[PDB]
């Protein structure tokens, strides 16, 4: 409700500027509209959701190239592997992470294995402590894009 | 929106957002440096001028190579064992396929006039993109054409004028140089993409056209490359997703551990599973995987090609020896079987070291019988095993009918292929079932469908009725030449095949042929008997079981009958063919092949050649035979494979009624759309009165509405007053009603092709019979039933839709909520300015403002159009355009500036907020349409905000002078 | 937000690493539990003292060698709670090795 | 609605108010509003 008042407030007309309740993992829409030129993200830790799997989200459309699935109190990446099905070829993704990746266990070696084994990772920033609501460390932005230079610049 | 110099440009900067790094390069060796600054890059390697011209004159420029050996550089000899200055023996690499994102890629435009973009991968270019004109078809652009060294690497096209887009393989064989093998591209949902934007946004990213020239390219033992279509190359990845989610996940040798992939037939089955299987070797902890085909899923062609990759074992043999060949040997990670050397595994060993091995099948089009079998045993055995079904019909949990299913095996779905993909497509073709209820005196035996009497009247009253089957084969030996086009002399000529249940029965069918073939020459004389020929063994409605080609099935009136079908097959041919599971073998091959080329023009088989094979040369089955759901689907596949332009449907001619059972079964697949899209309702229905009683309206009845539009309005000019309009208008919309459900039929254009006689013109006499499938019975009772001419039917509906303009602004009487309005039924065959400025070439030698002023009333969408090609052909000349797409282009180039112009006067005449109007009126044009939402409208108003009175002037006065502007320039650029 | 919030994280988290690692050993997966209970303390400040004015944890330590000698006072309540949840993963480990490793034979 | 009316009322005419709420979709009154 704040947030569909939010945009409101800043004298932001009616037509499109919509937002829709539910799941972005299980209930993404629209899918038919339409790989996009930007996206943002802000995804909350502990988002927690049923795998690995007893749903169908194993076949889903988003998941197609990619390696085996997030698991449960690690949900971060969902959102990314989510991102990069939502892009176009133009664009670029800027998500933000916690930092405290080594390699995350053997589900996210993999998915960091992927997301590194092509040029989907254009650019990683670290941040500055606190700079936040007690966290009280940094976290991370991440910059992807469908798009070469190509080597992976880490400007942290 | 239409100068291709500018979407040439558009192209470029859109490459150029999306990474393709544009350079300039206008001489040869420049190229070459590029090439030497990309490898060295890649490789890491350092030549100089010495070793970089013996690389290139020795490996790379041999100027002898010829194209088929450009292209062996790119897929098998693109590493280089080279020696260095030092003599060192390197590697040296092309394409990097471990890791398809290494290679840097870069666009340039070619030297040297036309309009192509050519991208260079590493250097070298293997994509040509042809920009042709928007008056040029792109069938017509490629029958135009299909030095230097360089130019001559490449290996795909894409030929597209914006509107359209096509994609086609290198090639230069001349009957390869045939349209039909050009491609569309579709999304992940079959979805087409035909605009040239969305195909730029789609097909170019670097790791989809990487992928698609590296991981998907058929190269062949025969030097022919081709490219998969989507659809498979969606699926290959969703098998190479499965494998190793379900590894990691480590739920291996279950249900959901399996997975099918459902294509249609006419998918490349002996291409894509050996395609993916190519790609599943190359998977690291993978090590054996199982080509798992029956010997009716294979053909010539899986022998023919596969050469190097498994000869002499890709066919139903008893023996394992090439089985445990590829159980021992590594490096031929591939294990091409069949059922009869699975079955011999399976039950003479249970014991083989591959059990603790990774292990992945491939399955295709299974019916019950041998993977019901097969499957009892691979639960007993394998511990890591990876279950994956191609299926067109599949065993369905629906119509499961007591055993193993679909569900059961694979469980999940991974891709779908409907056949309305392909019907919608143009990859199969329609059909024509309508039940042939010719003999009544068998009348509910004909149409029987209790179990009891189809096979336990196997007697002379029910079905075994020799004088009831010559009658019937007197009415094929009828329309034998006539349903295949040979009454025409002009066209080859297609033929037949013949559905039977049993043995016996057989033997009174083909002996009693022979019979109607000797009183072809003794009663007849002029209808020349072609020599039927006949194949079937023993079996072993609703369970197709492949017929054994071993004596421990037949008898004397099964073997013994076939061979003396062999001693008159041997007295036509004089062939090599022996009686086992393999000389009897390769005559089935070789009579495929003799049938392939049209050589024997009746078969009769009891129930193969269903679930393999495939021939265009065949456009007509006569079935006598009941079927069900698979059986049906297989059956009614044999005549719908696209041939050419004369080859538009399938003949289906079914003797015991299967109607309702075919709208029962592709009511299994597809939309209650795809009921009337192909077939399911005869003609004289809507033409002469039916009645649906599910609201008991009246179901007319066409020739009803034609007399009565004919006789109370005979022209617009007898509509004057509103009555008048109101009567012509509430029976043409019922007019066009029908008109638009008898468009799907044969018979209406037959009707319309029949409305464009000449007296008696026998050229419209047999050029019509055979290439419509047309007799003088036809030419009776279609010219009975009359239609008005087409000067007639413009002005039928430019009547309507003026009369619909009337009902615009009026809001200003008859009833006119009552009356309907009919968009979609003035959509049927639009002119499109396409048709207009085609005849303004056309018409020479204007006089023609009269055609233009006519056609341009006729479709609605077009008509604020009006005032744009009259005062266009007043003010320009057409003499100095040389062909049709110039004048289109200096039409639309008109259009454009008089756009600029008045979208400026009309701002002037208002008193707008310039940068409002300039916002909203290229916001609508883009959008396609105007709206009112959104502030802006009152900020382009601009200046006051009611506080009424009135302020529906200026707004909605302003707002429907914008309408009026945007159908005056919509479907057109200009800023 | 309890003790029992935090431990219920860390359990499905050592269910994981025993789960979609597959290790059968019981140092392996104690180091499996440094790696899982230490990715399951809370971050927020309220969060921490929610869990800190909860029953089960107390304020002092067992080895001081947790402790930095500063003004990290959030780093002493997230070292006494990393000590906490590897005592009770001590004995959830010693549950769990023969509760799973036992299942899982098939 | 005012580009007057310091204060309002309810003579809104309710065949015009769909014409902002086809534009802003909202429209209690003149009346119903915080000021007043």
């Amino acid at each position: 409700n704040l947030a569909r008042m939010n945009m409101f407030l800043h004298n932001i007309n009616y037509d499109k500027f919509d937002i829709k309740l539910g799941n972005t993992l299980t209930e993404p829409h629209f899918r038919d509209e339409k790989p996009f030129d930007a996206i943002v993200s802000n995804p909350p830790y502990s988002v927690k959701w049923i795998g690995s799997d007893d749903p169908t989200l194993i076949n889903d459309e988003r998941f197609a190239p990619a390696g085996v699935l997030a698991p449960k109190s690690k949900a971060d990446f969902a959102f990314v592997l989510h991102a990069l099905n939502y892009l176009s070829a133009k664009g670029r993704a800027a998500i933000v992470c916690f930092p405290g990746i080594f390699y995350r266990g053997g589900a996210e070696q993999k998915i960091r294995q992927y997301l590194v084994d092509n040029n989907y990772v254009e650019t990683v920033i670290s941040l500055a402590p606190n700079l936040f609501f007690g966290t009280t460390i940094a976290v991370n932005i991440l910059v992807l894009s469908k798009h070469k230079t190509d080597t992976n610049v880490q400007f942290i | 929106y239409q100068s291709e110099s500018d979407l040439e440009r558009e192209l470029i900067q859109d490459l150029r957002n999306q990474g393709y790094e544009f350079i300039s390069v206008k001489s040869q060796s420049a190229m070459l440096a590029n090439v030497r600054e990309q490898l060295q890059n890649l490789n890491g390697v350092v030549f100089n001028d010495s070793e970089w011209r013996r690389f290139t004159e020795q490996y790379l420029d041999n100027p002898s190579d010829g194209i088929l050996d450009k292209t062996r550089k790119i897929h098998i000899d693109y590493i280089c064992d080279f020696i260095f200055d030092d003599e060192r023996l390197e590697n040296i690499y092309l394409i990097d396929k471990k890791n398809l994102m290494r290679n840097k890629v870069q666009i340039i435009q070619q030297f040297e006039n036309r309009y192509d973009v050519t991208i260079l991968v590493n250097g070298l270019p293997l994509v040509q993109i042809e920009l042709k004109k928007r008056g040029v078809a792109i069938r017509e652009a490629f029958n135009q054409i299909h030095e230097n060294s360089l130019f001559k690497y490449l290996q795909l096209f894409v030929i597209s004028n914006g509107t359209d887009t096509r994609y086609f393989a290198n090639t230069t064989k001349r009957d390869k140089n045939s349209f039909d093998f050009t491609m569309n591209w579709a999304k992940s949902d079959n979805t087409l993409i035909k605009d040239l934007k969305d195909f730029t946004a789609t097909c170019f990213q670097k790791h989809t056209l990487l992928n698609v020239l590296v991981n998907y390219s058929v190269f062949d033992s025969s030097q022919t490359l081709l490219v998969m279509r989507p659809y498979q190359i969606a699926a290959t990845e969703r098998i190479l997703w499965k494998i190793k989610s379900s590894f990691t996940a480590k739920n291996w040798s279950k249900p959901e551990s399996g997975g099918y992939i459902w294509h249609t037939t006419g998918s490349g089955k002996t291409l894509t599973s050996f395609k993916a299987a190519r790609l599943a070797t190359e998977l690291d902890f993978i090590d054996k995987v199982f080509f798992v085909v029956d010997r009716k899923d294979l053909d010539y062609q899986t022998m023919k090609e596969y050469q190097r990759f498994s000869p002499d074992s890709v066919n139903g043999s008893e023996n394992t020896a090439g089985l445990k060949r590829n159980l021992d040997k590594d490096d031929n990670k591939i294990i091409v079987t069949t059922i009869q050397k699975l079955n011999n595994l399976m039950k003479a060993e249970s014991d083989l070291p591959v059990y603790n091995q990774q292990v992945v099948f491939i399955f295709d089009e299974c019916h019950r019988s041998q993977f019901g079998e097969a499957q009892k045993n691979l639960k007993k055995k394998f511990k890591r095993y990876y279950q994956f079904g191609f299926t067109g019909t599949p065993i369905f949990p629906e119509n499961a009918l007591g055993s193993e299913t679909t569900a059961s095996v694979f469980g999940r779905e991974l891709h779908s292929y409907v056949i309305t993909d392909a019907i919608r497509d143009e990859k199969v073709l329609k059909f024509k079932v309508d039940y042939n209820d010719v003999r009544p005196q068998f009348k509910s035996l004909e149409t029987e469908t209790d179990e009891k009497k189809l096979s336990a009247a196997e007697n002379q009253q029910a079905f075994l009725h020799p004088m009831r089957i010559q009658e019937i084969t007197q009415y094929i030996l009828n329309n034998f030449r006539q349903k295949t086009h040979r009454t025409f002399p002009g066209s080859k000529g297609f033929n037949a095949m013949l559905a039977v249940s049993s043995v016996d029965a057989a033997k009174a069918y083909y002996a009693t042929f022979k019979r109607l073939q000797e009183e072809a020459a003794n009663k007849s004389a002029t209808y020349k008997p072609l020599r039927i020929a006949t194949i079937f063994s023993f079996a072993a409605i609703g369970e197709i079981s492949d017929e054994t080609f071993d004596t421990s099935a037949m008898d004397s009136s099964a073997k013994e009958f076939l061979d003396a079908a062999i001693r008159e097959y041997n007295s036509h041919f004089k062939t090599n063919f022996s009686t086992d599971s393999n000389g009897f073998q390769n005559y089935y091959r070789d009579l495929a092949q003799r049938v392939k080329n049209q050589d024997i023009d009746l078969l009769i088989v009891v129930g193969m050649f269903l679930t393999g094979f495939d021939a265009p040369t065949l456009n007509t089955l006569f079935v006598d035979k009941n079927l069900r759901y698979h059986g049906l689907m297989q059956a009614f596949s044999r005549t719908n494979r696209i041939y050419d332009a004369t080859k538009t449907f399938g003949n289906i001619v079914t003797f015991r009624d299967l109607e309702r059972s075919t709208i029962d079964a592709i009511t299994l697949f597809g939309d209650k759309n795809t009921k009337n899209v192909v077939l399911e309702k005869s003609y004289t229905e809507y033409m002469e009165g039916f009645t649906d009683a599910a609201t008991g309206e009246a179901k007319r009845g066409f020739m009803t509405v034609v007399s009565e539009l004919e006789q109370r309005f005979p022209d617009p000019t007898s509509i004057e007053s509103e009555k008048e309009k109101k009567d012509f208008v509430k029976l043409f919309g019922e007019y066009l009603r029908a008109e638009n459900i008898l468009q799907n039929y044969d018979e209406f254009a037959t009707l319309k092709a029949l409305q464009q006689i000449d007296l008696s013109d026998p050229v419209a006499v047999e050029k019509f019979k055979a290439e419509h499938y047309v007799d003088d019975e036809k030419f009776a009772e279609l010219q009975t039933i009359r239609l008005p001419a087409d000067r007639k039917i413009q002005d039928y509906r430019s009547a309507y839709n003026d009369i619909r303009d009337w009902q615009r602004r009026e809001k200003e009487t008859t009833d006119w909520d009552d009356v309907v309005f009919e968009v979609d039924l003035l959509k049927s065959q639009e002119i499109n300015l396409d048709y207009i400025l085609g005849l303004i070439f056309e018409h020479n030698r204007g006089e023609m403002i009269e055609e233009v002023k006519r056609l341009i009333r006729s479709s609605l969408g077009n008509r604020a159009k009006e005032g744009l090609v009259v005062d266009f052909i007043q003010q320009t000349n057409l003499d100095d355009l040389p062909d049709k797409a110039s004048i289109i282009d200096a039409f639309f180039t008109f259009a454009q500036r008089e756009q600029q112009r008045e979208a400026e006067a009309l701002i002037k005449e208002e008193n707008l907020n310039e940068d409002a109007a300039k916002r909203y009126i290229r916001t609508s044009l883009k959008r396609e349409y105007a709206t009112e939402n959104g502030t802006e409208l009152n900020e382009t108003l601009p200046k006051l905000s009611p506080l009424n009175p009135q302020y529906k002037t200026k707004k909605q006065a302003v707002f429907q002078k914008i309408v009026s502007f945007i159908e005056k320039f919509k479907g057109v650029g200009g800023k | 937000m309890t003790y029992n919030n935090v431990f219920d994280h860390a359990y499905e988290m050592l269910k994981e690493n025993i789960r979609y690692d597959d290790i059968r050993d019981t140092d392996d997966l104690h180091d499996a539990i440094h790696m899982a209970a230490d990715n399951a303390v809370p971050h927020y400040y309220a969060d921490i003292f929610s869990v800190m004015a909860s029953e089960g944890i107390d304020l002092e330590f067992e080895d001081s060698g947790l402790m930095p000698d500063t003004k990290d006072v959030i780093r002493i309540l997230q070292a006494r709670i990393y000590e906490q949840l590897t005592i009770d993963l001590w004995e959830d480990a010693e549950d769990l090795l023969n509760e799973y490793l036992e299942e899982v034979e098939e | 609605i005012e580009a007057d009316d310091i204060k309002d009322d309810a003579i809104k005419t309710k065949g015009y108010f769909i014409y902002p709420s086809q534009l802003f979709c909202n429209v209690a009154a003149k009346a119903n509003t915080n000021d007043r």
